[PDB]
């Protein structure tokens, strides 16, 4: 005795939801892997005393390597 | 009659022509490219890649440096037995008060 | 692949990034005009590196 | 800057000489790209403002606005490109020209280093907006609305011009730096009183303040959507940016004179939100909602305390992204039904399921739940205002209670109800609309994680 | 539960009318108009639909209630209201 | 229209009885008080003066209005009832189905094909309903809110689409 | 559509200045504004005079 | 630093997993409700562990993590505080929300958006969990607003019901008035104490927080539905049965009383405000109970019974009994949640009938549901050694042995007797009588989900009162030496309440004609509260919005003073200075004057 | 760890000796033991593998110092260059003193939770320490306005000994 269920068309809404899951994650996973991969291979720096002659040029005064890399270029 | 004007023609159902219509324009092929550009040049690189850039920026308005400058000042001040931070801001000895 | 069409509709795309390059170029074309007190603030006053011509560009 | 201003200017010949139909594509491409470049300025150093050239500089207050404006530019393009696709190529190209030009003035204004340069471009934003509201408006009251918006802004701005040049002759340079380091005590005197009034009224009208605000319900409602955002999402904050900079010299006269403005904003914000409790136009509902939020910014500036300035910028940015969202929401219905009356199109969650969800978070952000940036801004002002005076929590919270009723009111009236019988032209929402709405709310909730970027120049 | 169907309604319909002592069991045609043959008072049909109102768990508005005057009518209105379509 | 007295007194009987339901509760108490209510109504039934009937109504309506239960029992599937419009939020109009994507349209070929038959049937009969209306309009516009039926054969009843194709009261 | 017009535009052109409207404009308008002005100013004067003498103490209140 | 730190914090992370999983649609749409329930069950069994080290070691945790902002001298950051009130509330809340989620399958087995409904319930649980686990006042506000909005959607779950939105609007409206005091305490605790963490506030020893605690009290009144801000709880019955059974029974309205429990150490220093708390609880108990008895809907009776309970809890808080209130929290949580889906089981079985009149003959028709109802009703009374005893009459004994507000003590005694009164009405009409429902009976409780859900909670009412009381460390002042006569008054007033309520309820069996008492009227329409409250100020404020505010001041006055008057002034003489008649004589005559006045009359020469 | 007790004084722990007289086993031992052998051990194994991977490629970072510069008490009026050097140094001193209060607040918060019930008297030394910090920080930076500057800080400072000079001269009599 099952019958029809008149409901609004959600296919286009499904398309929109699926596309972000495909587009917001297209660069989502590689950066997420990159963030994790960096933290475990090149790792986090450690505090060290000022060398006798080496001034810490610009990007040196930072902990995270990817944060240092942004400091390296750009700023 | 008064005026000779065509009336409101219609509200063109953009979905009617292309059932998968995207809501950007009439022509399908460029419209298909329109999500491919707003999503790619939107969410992907200015929202995700945008967030990682700003969230992982080199430290803004140095605080952990200021957090750093706290411990040696307080450690020095409390160890030798001097109040950890003086009431006066600038040195008062060289102040020349009026009369 | 009919390169004429590509340069007819997509020559407009390159026009912005070259503007950004110009924007960066003028910024580094201008900053040295504001040199004046370069390595002259006594906070950042430091003995110049030996085999290096100058401090901050 | 030159690194953002020049690409912005270079979009102007690009859009004009672009392909016949690729205008919307390419303009959206690089406007998003330029916004990505402007993300670079979100970093600020310890205390000194980020200085690039003599005429251009940025601080921890201008840059959060700079990114907001350049991020907005793609949003007006997609929102307006629905109805604009039914006119001549030159007309559509002229619009994109005008948004690009309007955004160009905003970027240069926020980073202006000389107060005169600030005023020139601050008032120069009128021309791109005025033509937007008038030429491409979709009603009849726009003709009177454009005059109201132009004359109100100009009538207050002109005393500023006379006041500004007076500082130039008396004190000297009007650079935002030299003004700060050479602040002198503006003693209480009748000439100084009108000096204070002139330098303040210009920015108050563009807030707008309670009473000098009737241009907003006319301008915002009648304006096209590409405009209806900017008159509410950026250039109201432009008046805000003027206040937080010009008050560097107006001490200590501000506390003695602030009383009429505080009472007008603090009491009027209850009345303005009371208008929202009983309204007929959805655009007017959000418009008066903006007045209440801006009125809260008005009082916030004048205590001139570290907490107030932070909550000022926090609400200032959050409201702009919010109020821009609601105007997109009202646009979608107004296209489908071709009317702005609220009760005409009751029932949308039944027909449009995700539109209700976007409406839910849109009305929730205005509701300002914790930890949404709206709440993180209003809460800071309440604590700052309470420290100023304990009684104000009665007025401050009353709006917070009142703002809940109307913010959920269009949610109930439009979404939560029986669908209107006679209407039959509602269509499944285009993926442009939903994508645009995500472009509004995703940065807002993402911004919740790191409020330090938008917290202002006093973090 | 299976939906209330037309044959189910009518069987429940004359269930109540025959259970009414004011109506003789034999004269219970499905189209026996209440006023014509059974001749019950104009107050009475107003009180019988309440039993029907409680029987099926519904409401019969006075606008329609006063016109409802046949056992076929009662099963008709109930079936049409609660979407009964065999 | 004009609610005549014999209808209005019936409305009192129906509503007052439902009110004492909220009062009597127990069924045996109901049947007793109903019979007293019933016969006390029938004892005064020979009033040739219609004015006296309203005079009898002059105290009954106030008798109901102060004896009414402050929490009267109403069935949930009705105004005031707990299940009033409870399942309304699923009553999606049938015309919305025309906006379904072809993939979803092809998901139910039989129902959609029959929907086309109904749509074609509605299209053919609409103009037939239209001229039927002005063929028998009362002189001076439609006098009554009622709606005339289909007089001839092969004609659907006038203004039938929304009534016939209305969503079911239990859509889910 | 008439209702929206009656509530939005057909108000000021149909507005007639009368003492009833004039008084209600002042009573519902400037009135409460001065009322809050007096209340807040008195509290500020009360607070300002009190911490000047040294009545209220904020030994732990620092952020403001 | 044991696993008690990490394992207790991951309980929330287990809870939020289904929320993330929902948008990915990897979940099978058929078995999403099962996904939610067993997820909470896993969190529940995982949340048992924080208990075992609580009785064994007697240790409590404060877990601070990632820094949000170093705002001036405050360190607003995410932080959690495991303690007596926390480490046991989550197991109780998880156990309750697990039982109803199992029940919700059977009850809501026909709603097309069932996946959405279970999604809302988990989100509420997450918001409630961070409410009970919060270290800074801002984080406490996250839940304090998260549960409020979550109630708004869940109350208006049926969406199209016109009056449901009103209750949904009502729930947020009364909540916002409660949040008035919350933001007042926020500002004060930040200004005069420079923090929002509970640790700093207690150390700073704000011994006289008159306005903060007043604002603190106002926060509870809006959220706990106390007198003056109660009626949103009765109106919340318009939502679905599991919606109220979870939120508005034992896991969301608890927020208000729970807030005072968090700030209990600062409560005792003040004396004036704490009296207002027991004062507010006293009036709340009677008035809700007074309106409880004379109601003819099963959902309303249980609703008013809850509000009567939370009135009792704040009475405990009044006289320095905060932890006993938390004991009352747990004991009330178990059985009160049970009574709701016992009502839900009968409501669904009787084709969505909730009116207490169309009931009867259910004692043998629905054995287990009737059995559960008697257990739950007896817990409301507080039968000795049962779940109700271990909290309620301990309070009544405690309140007797104290320096109370005389008139406050009497109202609770009238209230606790009144608790039995409406309790009989539930058992009497619904079960003990002859059947009155529609003829086609669909009574059925054989479904395993319904039986398992009630069974799990039912054992929690037979036990867990003795278990918790013995297990928790003895840390309250024991009232050992009282005169006999008031030692067991709680049993007297309940038995006295039982006896006369039964006689008055059985009086309906008597064929005597009913006379509508005006006192009964006052009780039946909820103390006349809704029709004055929900009609008069709403009209006045909305009336002021239209005739004034929107009109008059705006759109007439503010537009006719500055803008239009300047336009009129610029216009009246515009008609003049542009109407030169064009005659040369007039022009040159004006030249004569202009010449004459300038040369000598204005003294322009010198 | 990664700090010193002299900056964050944490009094040495006082852990009891668990000696359950009752014969029935203590469950809390069992869940703790299984937790170590099912969760804690793999976490440690991954951590040590992570730590040695970091140790292979060690890149170092140092800490930025700012040499003392003339402040605004010796800054010449209208000397814009010495205005900037003084203003920046004072604001840098503002940030460190803000963190000084931040450290004291953390110690006070640790004082509460660590003592639990005995928070009132066990570490009242923390309360008086914060009393000294907060009071001095009040006369040092508070009430300076949203546009605070080293000129304003002297202005507020100058108000103190000026009032102090009047009081002590009155006190001396
Ligand atoms: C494995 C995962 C890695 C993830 C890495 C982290 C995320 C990276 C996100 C990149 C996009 C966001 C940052 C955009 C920076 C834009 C450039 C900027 O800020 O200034 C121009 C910058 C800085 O301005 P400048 O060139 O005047 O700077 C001079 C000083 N040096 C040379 C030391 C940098 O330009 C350059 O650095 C020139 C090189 C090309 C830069 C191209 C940038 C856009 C494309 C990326
Ligand atoms: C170590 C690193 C671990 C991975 C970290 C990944 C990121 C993360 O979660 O960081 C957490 C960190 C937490 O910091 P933390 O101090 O806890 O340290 C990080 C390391 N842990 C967590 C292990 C302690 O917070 C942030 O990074 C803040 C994120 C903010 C994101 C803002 C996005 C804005 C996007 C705007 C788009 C639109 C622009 C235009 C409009 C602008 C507005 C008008
Ligand atoms: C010292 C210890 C004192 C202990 C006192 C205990 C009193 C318990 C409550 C008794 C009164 C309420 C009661 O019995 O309610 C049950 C019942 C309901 O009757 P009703 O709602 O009219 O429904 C009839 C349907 N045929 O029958 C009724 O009669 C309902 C009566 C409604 C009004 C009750 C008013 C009670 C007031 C109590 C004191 C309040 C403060 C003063
Ligand atoms: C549309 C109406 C106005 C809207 C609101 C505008 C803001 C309100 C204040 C209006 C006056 C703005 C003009 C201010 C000019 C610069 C102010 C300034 O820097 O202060 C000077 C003070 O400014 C003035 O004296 C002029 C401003 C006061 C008001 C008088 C003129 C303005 C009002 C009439 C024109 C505008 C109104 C509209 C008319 C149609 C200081 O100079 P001084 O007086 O000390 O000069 C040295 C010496 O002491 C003697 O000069
Ligand atoms: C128990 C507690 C109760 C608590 C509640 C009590 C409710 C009120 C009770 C008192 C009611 C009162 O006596 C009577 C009134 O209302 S009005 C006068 C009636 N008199 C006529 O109407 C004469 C004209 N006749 C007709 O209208 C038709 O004849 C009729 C429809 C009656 C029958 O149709 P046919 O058959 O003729």
């Amino acid at each position: 005795k099952r019958l029809f269920i008149i409901k609004p068309s959600g296919f286009y809404d499904r398309r929109f939801l699926k596309l972000m899951r495909f587009y917001i994650l297209l660069t989502g996973i590689p950066v997420a892997i990159g963030i994790t991969l960096v933290n475990v291979f090149i790792g986090e720096a450690e505090l060290a005393d000022i060398p006798e002659g080496y001034v810490p040029e610009h990007w040196e005064y930072f902990k995270h390597p990817i944060s240092r890399w942004i400091a390296r270029t750009f700023y | 009659i008064r005026l000779q004007e065509d009336p409101d023609p219609e509200d063109e159902n953009l979905y009617e022509k292309n059932p998968d219509s995207h809501g950007y324009d009439k022509d399908p092929i460029v419209d298909l490219w329109n999500m491919r550009v707003v999503f790619f040049f939107g969410f992907s690189i200015v929202l995700v890649l945008g967030s990682t850039f700003v969230a992982y920026l080199p430290d803004y308005r140095m605080q952990e440096w200021a957090r750093r400058e706290a411990e040696r000042l307080v450690k020095y001040r409390e160890a030798n037995g001097l109040p950890l931070m003086e009431s006066n801001c600038f040195d008062p000895n060289k102040i020349q008060l009026p009369e | 692949m009919n390169v004429l069409q590509i340069v007819r509709d997509h020559w407009v795309h390159i026009l912005v990034p070259v503007g950004f390059v110009f924007g960066c170029y003028l910024d580094r074309r201008s900053d040295e005009k504001l040199t004046a007190f370069r390595n002259k603030s006594l906070l950042f006053k430091r003995e110049l590196r030996p085999n290096e011509e100058v401090t901050w560009k | 800057m030159l690194k953002i201003i020049i690409p912005t200017t270079m979009l102007l010949p690009m859009t004009w000489m672009s392909k016949h139909n690729m205008i919307w594509i390419n303009a959206t491409v690089h406007s998003l790209l330029i916004s990505l470049i402007s993300l670079s300025l979100l970093n600020q150093l310890g205390e000194n403002s980020l200085n690039f050239s003599l005429t251009f500089f940025s601080d921890s207050l201008s840059a959060p606005l700079l990114v907001l404006t350049t991020w907005l530019l793609p949003l007006m393009l997609m929102a307006s490109q629905s109805h604009l696709s039914k006119e001549t190529t030159t007309r559509k190209k002229l619009y994109i020209t005008m948004l690009i030009l309007l955004q160009l003035f905003l970027i240069m204004t926020f980073t202006a280093t000389e107060l005169i340069l600030f005023y020139i471009l601050f008032e120069a934003t009128l021309v791109p907006t005025l033509i937007i509201i008038t030429r491409w408006g979709n009603q009849t009251e726009r003709l009177n609305a454009g005059l109201y918006f132009l004359f109100y802004t100009l009538a207050g701005s002109l005393p500023l011009l006379v006041a500004l040049v007076y500082i130039q002759n008396t004190t000297g340079s009007l650079n935002f730096l030299i003004i700060h380091y050479w602040s002198h005590p503006l003693s209480n005197s009748w000439s100084n009183i009108f000096m204070w009034l002139a330098c303040i009224m210009a920015f108050m009208v563009k807030m707008p303040l309670y009473g000098l605000h009737l241009w907003l319900p006319k301008a915002h409602v009648e304006a096209p959507i590409a405009g209806s955002m900017v008159l509410a999402a950026v250039l109201l904050k432009l008046g805000g940016y003027g206040m937080m900079r010009i008050t560097t010299i107006l001490n200590p006269l501000t506390n003695y004179m602030a009383y009429p403005f505080l009472m007008l904003s603090m009491w009027g914000m209850i009345m303005t939100s009371s208008i929202c409790l009983r309204q007929t136009d959805l655009k007017s509902l959000i418009a008066y909602s903006s007045v209440s939020h801006m009125a809260l910014v008005i009082v916030a500036i004048m205590i001139q305390t570290p907490w107030s300035f932070m909550g000022a910028t926090a609400l200032m940015i959050a409201h702009g992204l919010t109020s821009s969202m609601l105007f997109c929401l009202a646009n979608t219905n107004y296209e489908r039904v071709h009317s702005r009356t609220m009760i005409l199109a009751r029932g949308l969650q039944t027909l449009l399921p995700l539109m209700a969800t976007w409406w839910l978070m849109a009305s929730l952000t205005n509701l300002a739940l914790p930890p949404s940036i709206n709440l993180i801004g209003e809460l800071f002002i309440i604590t700052a205002s309470f420290s100023w005076s304990n009684i104000t929590i009665i007025l401050m919270g009353m709006n917070m209670m009142i703002t809940a009723l109307y913010s959920l009111y269009m949610l109930i009236t439009t979404q939560r109800g029986k669908y209107t019988h006679h209407i039959n032209n509602i269509k499944a929402s285009f993926t442009r609309e939903n994508a645009l709405m995500a472009l509004h709310i995703l940065p807002l909730l993402l911004l919740t994680l790191n409020p330090k970027m938008i917290l202002g120049p006093l973090y | 539960a299976p939906p209330l169907t037309l044959e189910a309604i009518k069987d429940r319909v004359l269930y109540v009318l025959k259970l009414y002592d004011k109506i003789d069991p034999e004269k219970l045609s499905v189209n026996s108009h209440f006023m014509k043959d059974l001749g019950l008072d104009s107050l009475d049909q107003v009180e019988i639909i309440m039993a029907m109102e409680d029987e099926f768990g519904f409401e019969i508005p006075d606008i329609d209630a006063e016109k409802l005057m046949c056992p076929q009518e009662i099963v008709d209105y109930i079936a049409d209201k609660k979407d009964v379509y065999e | 229209a004009y609610l005549t007295h014999q209808q209005k007194v019936l409305r009192l009987y129906k509503r007052a009885l439902r009110h004492l339901e909220s009062w009597c509760v127990h069924r045996d108490k109901y049947r007793y008080f109903a019979c007293l209510m019933r016969a006390r109504f029938d004892e005064h039934k020979n009033e040739k003066d219609m004015v006296k009937a309203t005079q009898l109504l002059r105290q009954a309506e106030e008798e109901f209005w102060y004896g009414q239960h402050p929490q009267p029992y109403i069935f949930p599937e009705s105004p005031g009832g707990t299940s009033y419009e409870r399942y309304e939020c699923y009553k999606v109009p049938e015309w919305c189905l025309d906006d379904w994507h072809p993939s979803e349209k092809a998901m139910y070929p039989d129902y959609f094909a029959k929907r086309e038959q109904w749509k074609r049937l509605r299209r053919e009969s609409w103009e037939r309903e239209v001229k039927q209306l002005q063929e028998e309009t009362p002189p001076g516009g439609p006098r009554t809110e009622a709606l005339p039926p289909a007089r001839k054969e092969g004609d659907l009843p006038p203004l039938w689409w929304h009534i016939v194709t209305r969503p079911r009261e239990r859509p889910m | 559509i008439r209702w929206t017009y009656a509530r939005s535009a057909n108000i000021y052109p149909n507005f007639r200045p009368t003492p009833k409207t004039s008084l209600l404009g002042a009573l519902f308008g400037i009135g409460p504004l001065f009322f809050w002005y007096y209340v807040f100013k008195t509290d500020r004067d009360k607070k300002e005079k009190l911490i000047q003498e040294g009545k209220l103490d904020q030994t732990f209140n620092i952020s403001y | 630093m044991n696993p008690f730190a990490s394992l207790t914090l991951t309980t929330l992370i287990i809870l939020t997993i289904p929320i993330m999983m929902s948008n990915s649609n990897i979940y099978k749409t058929n078995l999403y409700p099962n996904y939610v329930k067993t997820t909470v069950s896993y969190a529940f069994t995982l949340s048992l562990v924080p208990l075992l080290m609580f009785m064994h070691t007697g240790q409590e945790m404060i877990i601070s993590n990632w820094h949000w902002m170093t705002l001036q001298t405050v360190e607003l950051s995410l932080s959690f505080k495991m303690d007596y009130f926390s480490v046991m509330f989550i197991p109780v809340a998880l156990f309750v929300t697990w039982s109803i989620m199992e029940f919700s399958m059977w009850y809501m087995h026909s709603d097309p958006f069932i996946n959405r409904f279970f999604k809302y319930l988990v989100l509420f649980l997450i918001t409630m969990m961070i409410l009970v686990t919060a270290n800074n006042l801002f984080q406490l506000f996250i839940g304090w607003e998260g549960v409020g909005i979550m109630s708004f959607l869940l109350i208006g779950w049926w969406h199209g019901r016109t009056d449901a939105n009103t209750a949904a609007l009502q729930a947020i409206l009364y909540n916002r008035i409660g949040d008035i005091g919350f933001v007042l305490s926020m500002a004060w605790f930040l200004t005069h104490s420079n923090a929002w963490d509970l640790q700093q506030i207690f150390m700073l020893n704000n011994e006289c927080p008159n306005m903060p605690l007043i604002g603190l009290l106002l926060a509870a009144a809006g959220k706990s539905a106390q007198f003056g801000l109660h009626p949103w709880l009765p109106s919340a019955m318009e939502g679905p049965t599991p919606v109220s059974a979870l939120l508005h029974s034992s896991t969301m309205v608890v927020a208000g009383v729970f807030l005072l429990i968090r700030f209990y150490p600062l409560m005792e220093t003040n004396k004036l405000v704490q009296t207002m708390t027991l004062c507010l609880g006293a009036i709340t108990t009677l008035f809700t109970a007074l309106c409880a008895i004379t109601q003819n809907d099963i959902k309303k009776i249980v609703a008013f019974s809850t509000s009567s309970q939370l009135g009792l809890m704040m009475v405990t808080i009044g006289i320095n009994q905060p932890h006993l209130a938390f004991l009352h929290i747990c004991m009330h949580a178990f059985f009160k949640a049970m009574l709701f889906m016992c009502s839900g089981s009968i409501i669904h079985s009787l084709n969505d009938e909730q009116d207490i009149r169309k009931m009867g003959g259910l004692y043998k028709a629905m054995p287990f549901t009737t059995t559960a109802l008697i257990i739950g009703s007896l817990a409301l009374t507080g039968m000795p050694y049962l779940t109700g005893f271990y909290s309620k009459d301990l309070i009544i004994e405690a309140v007797n042995m104290s320096y109370t507000n005389a008139w406050a003590l009497l109202m609770t005694l009238i209230a606790t007797s009144l608790t039995a009164a409406y309790s009989t009405r539930i058992i009497f009409f619904a079960f003990l009588g002859k059947p009155r429902f529609p003829p086609l009976v669909l009574i059925n409780e054989n479904n395993p989900l319904l039986i398992n859900s009630i069974k799990r909670l039912l054992i929690g009412s037979i036990f867990a009162g003795f278990i918790i009381s013995n297990n928790i460390p003895p840390m309250t002042v024991p009232n050992t030496t009282m005169p006999l006569y008031m030692k067991m008054t709680a049993l007297i007033v309940t038995i006295m309440g039982f006896m006369l309520a039964l006689e008055l309820n059985n009086t309906t069996y008597y064929l005597k004609f009913k006379y509508p008492s005006q006192t009964y009227k006052f009780s039946n329409m909820l103390g006349y509260y809704p029709s004055i409250m929900h009609r008069l100020p709403t009209y006045h404020n909305l009336s002021m919005s239209q005739k004034s505010a929107s009109s008059l001041l705006d759109l007439i006055w503010l537009e006719t003073i500055l803008p239009k008057t300047t336009s009129f002034i610029q216009m009246k003489m515009s008609i003049m200075v542009s109407n030169q008649k064009g005659l040369i004589k007039l022009y040159f005559l004006s030249f004569l004057i202009t010449i004459m006045i300038s040369m000598t009359l204005f003294n322009y020469h010198e | 760890d990664s700090w010193d007790k002299d900056v964050y004084p944490e009094p040495p722990r006082r852990t009891p000796a668990p000696a359950p007289q009752t014969s029935l086993p203590n469950p809390v031992t069992y869940l703790t033991k299984i937790f170590d052998l099912l969760v804690d051990r793999p976490v440690t194994l991954a951590r040590e593998f992570i730590e040695q991977q970091h140790a292979k490629n060690r890149y170092y970072y140092y800490h930025r110092e700012f040499r003392r510069v003339p402040d605004i008490t010796e800054c010449e009026e209208k000397d814009i260059l010495c205005m900037f050097e003084a203003e920046m140094q004072w604001r840098r001193d503002y940030k460190v003193d803000q963190e000084i209060v931040n450290i004291i607040q953390e110690r006070l918060k640790a004082c509460q939770q660590r003592e639990g019930e005995s928070y009132r008297q066990n570490c009242a030394k923390e309360l008086e320490q914060f009393t000294q910090v907060s009071k001095a920080f009040q006369d040092r930076y508070s009430d300076l306005g949203a546009h605070y500057s080293a000129r304003k800080c002297l202005a507020k400072q100058k108000q103190r000994m000026l009032a102090e000079r009047k009081a002590a001269k009155e006190a001396a009599a």
